C-alpha cells in the first residue's frame, strides 16, 4: 500500500457561507484524461 | 444540532440526489466527471445544502468524506489537468476550466470566491503549480495556487481510496490518498 | 448500496435543505405547519429526493423516522384536520386541504397519486372517517380512507414522539405514538 | 406514558416511484390548531 497525507489549516467560518454545497470537478486542456468517482460517503454533525 | 449522512457505492443512470454541471453523467455504476477528451469539464454536486457554520452560535461542523476514484490517462507523459473534491456556495456554477479546475478563476486570493477545494493535480501550470513540476495534492482556498501542496505520483488507470476530514475544534482539514500497491 | 440519515433537533430560520409549502416556516428551533388560524395548509419537505427502490434490481429500501410534535388547539373540542407524515413524488404539491390533510384529493383510490400518508386526524369527516367519531392515527395509500386506523387521544398541547418504520423484506409499515404521561 | 401502535402492509414498489419526497403536511379548516414538529431524524437504506 502507498499513501499520502497532507495537513492546513482552514478557518471555513471565515471563507465559505453558512450553508454551502460539496461535489467534485475536473477539467482537461490540450492534455486529456478520463476522471471517474466509483463510491462516495459523508457525514456532517453541526452542534 | 443536525448530522447529514450518505453513502453511495454504486451510481445509477438517473442519480436524482446528485447535480450535474458541464460532461459529469453517471454510467455504469460509475460517475464521469470528464471522457479522455480534449478541453473539457465536469463537475457533480450532492443536491443538497450542507449547514456547515451557524450564525448565532458561531459553531462549526465536523466533516469526514471519503471516496474512490480513477484517472485514466493515454499514459504517463499525456495527462491533464486534474480533479478536486470541493465546497463552494449553494449557487456554484462551473467557473475556469483546464489549469483553473472548473473552480476558480485567478492564482490570486480571491474573497469572493468562496470556495475550499482539495486538488489532484495532474499537470504543471508554471505560473502557479511547485518548481518543481511535479504531479501534486494540494489545499485552495478562494485560488488555484495552492496553501500548501504534497508531491504525488499518479498511479495510472488505478482506484485512489482518499479520506478528507475537517476538525472544528482545530480547523485543521486533513487528506489522506491511498492506493493497493 | 445507497444510504441517507438525517436528524435536526432545531430548526434554523433559513433551513436551506427543507421546502416549504403553504404557511409552513421555521420559528424559534421549530417548524410550524399551522398556526392556530382557519382554513389554511402548511407542508415542509426535505429537500434531497430519496430512493426508496430501485427497478434494476427490484430492492425496496428500508427507512425509519422519529419526530417530535404539538398540537396546541383552543380546546379538546375545537380541533381540527390534522397532521401527516408523507411520502410522495419528488414534484408534490399541496394536494386539497381541510379533510383532505394537503396530500389527497378523494376518498377514492387514486392511483395516479403515488402517495403513502401516517395521519393524526383530529376531526371526524362523515363521509370517509371511522363511524366511531374518534380521533386516530391512520395508514393512508392513495385515498383520504385509511386502509387500518387506530383510536387514539389526543392530548392538547402535549409533545408526543412518534418513530415510523418500514421493514423491506416484510413490506410492514408499523407507527408508534407515545406521550410522557 | 401512553402509547399506540398500528400496522399494516404497504407494498411501496407499487405505490410510490423509485424516487421520492419525505415530508409533513397540517391543515385547519373552520375549527383548527397549530401544528408543529421540534425534532426530526430519518434514516433508509437500499440494497
Ligand atoms: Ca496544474
Ligand atoms: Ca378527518
Ligand atoms: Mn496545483
Ligand atoms: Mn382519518
Amino acid at each position: 500500500v502507498t499513501s499520502y497525507t497532507l495537513n492546513e489549516v482552514v478557518p471555513l467560518k471565515d471563507v465559505v457561507p453558512e450553508w454551502v454545497r460539496i461535489g467534485f470537478s475536473a477539467t482537461t486542456g490540450a492534455e486529456f484524461a478520463a476522471q471517474e468517482v466509483h463510491s462516495w460517503s459523508f457525514n456532517s454533525q453541526l452542534g | 444540532t443536525e448530522t447529514t449522512s450518505f453513502s453511495i457505492t454504486k451510481f445509477s443512470p438517473d442519480q436524482q440526489n446528485l447535480i450535474f454541471q458541464g460532461d459529469g453523467y453517471t454510467t455504469k455504476g460509475k460517475l464521469t466527471l470528464t471522457k479522455a477528451v480534449k478541453s473539457t469539464v465536469g463537475r457533480a454536486l450532492y443536491s443538497t445544502p450542507i449547514h456547515i457554520w451557524d450564525r448565532d452560535t458561531g459553531n462549526v461542523a465536523n466533516f469526514v468524506t471519503s471516496f474512490t476514484f480513477v484517472i485514466d490517462a493515454p499514459s504517463s507523459y499525456n495527462v491533464a489537468d486534474g480533479f478536486t473534491f470541493f465546497i463552494a456556495p449553494v449557487d456554484t456554477k462551473p467557473q475556469t476550466g483546464g489549469g483553473y479546475l472548473g473552480v476558480f478563476n485567478s492564482k490570486e486570493y480571491d474573497k469572493t470566491s468562496q470556495t475550499v477545494a482539495v486538488e489532484f493535480d495532474t499537470f504543471y501550470n508554471a505560473a502557479w503549480d511547485p518548481s518543481n513540476k511535479e504531479r501534486h495534492i494540494g489545499i485552495d482556498v478562494n485560488s488555484i495556487k495552492s496553501v500548501n501542496t504534497k508531491s504525488w505520483n499518479l498511479q495510472n488507470g488505478e482506484r485512489a481510496n482518499v479520506v478528507i476530514a475537517f476538525n472544528a475544534a482545530t480547523n485543521v482539514l486533513t487528506v489522506t490518498l491511498t492506493y493497493p500497491n
